């Protein structure tokens, strides 16, 4: 129902960074998380998405090998993972729900966090 | 567990006392298929495996050999004779939480029926189309396991059951399990029912001269009869016509 | 069929398939089938193994 | 890979009218697998829709989905000036869960 | 930590010819001076087996992967016990529950459990030059452990360790199957007198144990001890000894006791003519004459199925493709009757945007009969 | 129905076909998938059932 996201990092180029979307109760074990980038002034692309019961994580041809996905099932918090801060990867990541699930075949976004901004500084 | 993941323990080399259960009645399902119940599920066998799932009550009849249904083709088939017993009762105040239990969870979908006993892990994405979809939820293609959902107000058919289904393996030749009923009472010599592995019989028991070996518990002569029991010889009593 | 000497004799064996056109599986083709690992003789002595249909074998095995 | 385009990119210019937001895929969207989105500015994206015009909790029923086959619709009844936000489409057919380029960007 | 052993050369694989081994007890029935015929998972008579070398002369360090299809049969030769023991699994990454068997001299230490097995798993006995000794100095078989239950205890006593100068004197033969989730090992040991051979003759196989593991196992590998007296990575003695690997099928065999309990010999019904007439017989002499064993017959190589053509088309074309379609008040019916239908006719075009099909749906079913059709 | 107008508001013929399972009377069936002749080999055969 809430999921509050990280605060922005300072991060130099170069330089990892793992982001920290926090899941309220009952949230992870139901429902899947995902990633959308929404990069700066342009559209929505969906990074991949997080299963936090059986830790599986399914990326896009274009993400893969860059960024990793974590997910914690004691305290309920979503982990994303840059492997380093390449030019291009400034953005405002956003983690949100998803249906994983045969009967309920809509796998849309239910709830979407805060965002975090990724950048060269602040 | 889960009854995909279908959890089994084994019980070797102790005594079992099969009597409490038949005596508790608490049991919701007792049903108990080659081997007799009341009372007579205390004979020995070389393994007792045990494996306990949770179920919807509706689907407790699948669980029997050669019935066929969601649950006996994708997360748990019993072999057709089975020499076993299959064990349910209700657990709608312990397995059942408010706003539902999502900790239970059965395979929907799968691509094929499973072997007589299998447990099947995988979380591999079901294709139910051309597309691969590359393991990730798409159009014909989902999540083969499928969630339960109990919840504390629901039907009967709807409620989870805690179900341990026993297995028994009747070949008796390691004889881990065995009735604390019986004692030793010193026979020999006399027209009397031996009794070694749950294997009854009647005949005069006899000091034997043929050595065994330590993996060897019976042996059978010519006709595939039981002659020598761990060492004694059973030769049965003086019988003829008149 | 296993055509034999008898193990006390010697270990060589001679195979009959009966009433089989075993072309499509020392082959000597008669009237009661097909007959593999015995040598056929233009000889004629008295019948040791009957084979059939007038055929016997003897003891290497000879037809 | 579905693509999808959106036809209206700047159709709304501060509308005071119904819209008719669009969105176009190179294989047809299988079983009504899309779903529209509220982004409003400074915020996160928003759930407006599912299937092809199931509505939303807490979004009103003002907001009309009307596509099947190449589904394409989003349609304001009656617009009002707080729901002015860029709204994406995403397919979850076959595509690894694509999104559009957004109708109302100013 | 592991290294990996380098300055190895390479050889093909060697091949042997096992005469008449790998005959186990079929069950635990005690059983005496009776022909009894069983059928189960058993190693071919006068079959072949892969020969697995190790010479101090290269090196000739043999640990490569073999598979584990039903059931392996392992002959060792050794003087100084070089292997150690095997490692059972589907990965070897950890990934997958393994199993492992060692002989350690303070106790035999059968683990189960998730191993992260490096590439080349070994043992290193070191050798002082100072005083006559042996000693065991590096064991590299896994780094980590943690998803598991199973271990074990027993009692063996301080072993030789040393590397004696000579021949092959011990023989040491094994089963491994995995049924019904069991992992039945069963052993047996011979004293040999030969130099580099397989030793002739037929021994009974004992079950030794039967661990209740269930697991799935399809790669296996040997554990060897090596000898150590410059670099650690390249620089290893093999220590001479040599064994066999054998893959069971099933098979049915015709077994002889004595008056003790023991396997005297045994026959492979399905390996020539003059076994199968001996298995036919219940018996291991044979008397001179014609016997009648078994029914050749041809195996059908494919299924065929013709039927009659279609020749009467259904007139969907019509229905479909008609200039002009009726309004939904005034709906239009036709009736399609006794005509083969093109069922592939709905979808292939996909012009449709909908080919939802209701209970028949688009499958083999579609393409069956229909009492009536209504368009 | 106009010809500049939402696919919503254009027409979509439609062709409702109804089939009934129970087949007894089969008069409408499928081509039935009828292979080769393979002659000369044993072959399992299923001519017209
Ligand atoms: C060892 O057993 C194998 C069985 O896999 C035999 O391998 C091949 O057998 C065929 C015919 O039986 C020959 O044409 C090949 O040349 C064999 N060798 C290969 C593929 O390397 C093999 O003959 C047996 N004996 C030996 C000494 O290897
Ligand atoms: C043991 O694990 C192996 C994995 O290497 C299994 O082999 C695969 O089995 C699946 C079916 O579950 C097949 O789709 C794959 O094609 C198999 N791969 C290979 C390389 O064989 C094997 O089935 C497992 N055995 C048991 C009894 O679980
Ligand atoms: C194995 C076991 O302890 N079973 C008990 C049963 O005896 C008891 O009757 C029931 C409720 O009292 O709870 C359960
Ligand atoms: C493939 C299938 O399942 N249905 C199809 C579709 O192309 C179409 O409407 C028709 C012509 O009637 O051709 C076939
Ligand atoms: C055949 O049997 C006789 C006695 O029964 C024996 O002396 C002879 O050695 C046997 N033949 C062979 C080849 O062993
Ligand atoms: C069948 O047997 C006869 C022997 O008279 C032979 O000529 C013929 O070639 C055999 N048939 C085939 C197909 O080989
Ligand atoms: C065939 O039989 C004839 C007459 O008995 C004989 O002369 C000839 O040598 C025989 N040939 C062979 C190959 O046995
Ligand atoms: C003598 O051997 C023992 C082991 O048997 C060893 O610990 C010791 O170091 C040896 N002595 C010397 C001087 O190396
Ligand atoms: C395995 O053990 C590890 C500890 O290293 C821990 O993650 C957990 O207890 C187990 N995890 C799984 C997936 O079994
Ligand atoms: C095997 O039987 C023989 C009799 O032929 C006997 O002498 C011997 O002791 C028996 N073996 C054992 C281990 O007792």
């Amino acid at each position: 129902v809430q999921l509050v996201q990280s605060g922005a990092e300072v991060k130099k180029p170069g330089s990892s960074v793992k982001v920290s979307c926090k899941a309220s109760g009952g949230t992870f074990n139901t429902y899947a998380i995902n990633w959308v980038r929404q990069a700066p002034g342009q559209g929505l692309e969906w990074m991949g998405r997080i299963i936090p019961m059986f830790g599986i994580a399914n990326y896009a041809q274009k993400f893969q090998g860059t960024v990793t996905f974590t997910a914690d099932k004691s305290t309920s918090t979503a982990y994303m993972e840059l492997s380093s801060l390449r030019y291009e990867d400034t953005a405002v990541y956003y983690c949100a729900r998803s249906a994983y699930y045969s009967e309920s075949s809509g796998y849309y976004l239910d709830y979407w966090g805060q965002g975090t901004l990724v950048t060269v500084s602040s | 567990a889960s009854v995909y993941a279908w959890n089994r323990k084994r019980i070797s080399n102790c005594v079992a006392d099969y009597s409490v259960l038949y005596n508790s009645a608490s049991f919701s399902t007792f049903k108990c298929y080659g081997v007799s119940p009341t009372k007579l599920n205390d004979l020995c066998f070389t393994n007792v495996y045990a494996d306990s799932f949770v179920i919807r009550g509706d689907e407790v009849r699948q669980i029997a050999p050669g019935q066929t249904g969601k649950i006996a083709d994708y997360n748990y088939k019993l072999p057709d004779d089975f020499t076993g017993c299959v064990i349910a009762w209700n657990s709608n105040n312990l397995d059942s939480k408010v706003g539902g239990n999502y900790n239970y969870l059965y395979r929907l979908f799968r691509k094929s029926n499973l072997k007589p006993f299998e447990r099947d892990i995988s979380t591999e994405i079901y294709q139910a189309g051309s597309t691969p979809c590359n393991g990730v939820e798409g159009f014909n293609c989902y999540f083969p396991l499928q969630s339960y959902g109990f919840q504390p107000t629901n039907g009967v058919g709807y409620q989870p059951y805690r179900v341990v289904v026993l297995s028994f393996e009747l070949l008796h030749a390691p004889a881990t399990v065995c009735g604390p009923k019986k004692s030793t009472n010193l026979v020999k010599n006399k027209c009397v029912n031996f009794n070694f592995n749950g294997l009854t019989g009647t005949g005069v028991l006899t000091e034997s001269n043929k050595k065994f070996l330590p993996f060897q518990q019976f042996g059978r002569d010519i006709a595939d009869t039981t002659d020598a029991v761990r060492i004694l010889d059973i030769t049965p009593c003086s019988f003829g016509g008149v | 069929s296993v055509i034999t000497p008898g193990t006390n004799t010697s270990n060589q064996v001679a195979v009959l398939y009966q009433d089989v056109n075993c072309t499509e599986v020392n082959v000597f083709q008669t009237r009661a089938g097909c007959l593999i690992g015995a040598e056929h003789v233009n000889n004629s002595y008295e019948c040791d193994i009957p084979i059939g249909a007038g055929i016997c074998a003897s003891y290497s095995i000879i037809a | 890979e579905i693509v999808l385009t959106q036809s209206p990119g700047t159709l709304s210019l501060s509308p005071g009218e119904r819209a008719t937001l669009s969105c176009r895929a190179s294989q047809s969207v299988s079983g009504s697998y899309l779903a529209w989105y509220q982004q409003k500015p400074g915020q996160a994206p928003s759930l407006l829709i599912y299937g092809a015009s199931s509505r939303a909790t807490g979004i009103p029923d003002r907001f009309s989905g009307s596509g099947s086959g190449t589904d394409f619709t989003l349609t304001i009844s009656r617009l009002e000036p707080e729901d002015f936000a860029v709204y994406y489409c995403q397919q979850y057919v076959n595509s690894p869960r694509t999104f559009g380029q957004g109708t109302k960007l100013e | 930590q592991c290294v990996n052993l380098t300055t190895r050369t390479q050889l093909p694989p060697a091949y042997t010819n096992s005469f008449t081994r790998g005959v186990y007890y079929p069950d635990k029935v005690f059983r005496s001076s009776v022909l009894h015929s069983t059928q189960d998972l058993f190693l071919p008579f006068f079959s072949n087996v892969t020969w697995f070398h190790a010479i101090h002369v290269t090196k000739r360090f043999d640990n490569p992967v073999l598979p584990f299809n039903d059931g392996v049969y392992f002959a060792s030769t050794e003087k100084s016990n070089i292997i150690r023991g095997w490692i059972f699994g589907t990965t070897l990454d950890s990934k997958t529950q393994s199993l492992l068997i060692v002989n350690n001299a303070t106790n035999v230490v059968i683990k189960v459990c998730e191993f992260q097995f490096c590439n080349d798993p070994f043992l290193g006995v070191y050798y002082h030059k100072n005083n006559k000794s042996w000693m065991e100095s590096e064991f590299r078989v896994y780094s980590s452990a943690n998803n598991c239950t199973f271990e074990y205890v027993s009692q063996p006593f301080l072993m030789d360790l040393e590397g004696k100068q000579g021949n092959f004197k011990n023989l040491r033969e094994f089963v491994f199957k995995n049924i019904d989730g069991y992992f039945k090992i069963y052993s047996k040991h011979t004293p040999i007198n030969l130099v580099r051979d397989l030793p002739q003759g037929f021994s009974a196989l004992e079950p030794l144990v039967d661990l209740p593991i269930g697991i799935n196992i399809t790669r296996f590998q040997t554990l060897l001890a090596l000898h150590r007296s410059g670099d650690s990575s390249s620089g290893w003695t093999a220590g001479a000894a040599a064994y066999y690997v054998g893959y069971l099928q099933p098979r049915t065999f015709l077994l002889k006791y004595n008056e003790n309990g023991t396997i005297t010999d045994a026959v492979d019904c399905a390996l020539d003519p003059l076994s199968e007439t001996k298995c036919t017989l219940k018996s291991f002499t044979v008397e001179k004459g014609i016997y009648q064993t078994s029914n050749f017959r041809v195996q059908p190589t494919e299924s065929i199925v013709r039927f009659p053509n279609i020749a009467n088309l259904c007139p969907f074309g019509e229905v479909f493709n008609a200039t002009r379609f009726a309004s939904v008040y005034a709906w239009n019916r036709k009736r399609i009757s006794n005509c083969v239908a093109d069922y592939s006719v709905l979808y292939n075009s996909a012009s449709f945007s909908t080919f939802k099909c209701y209970g028949v749906s688009p499958t083999k079913l579609n393409d069956l009969c229909f009492t009536n059709v209504y368009a």
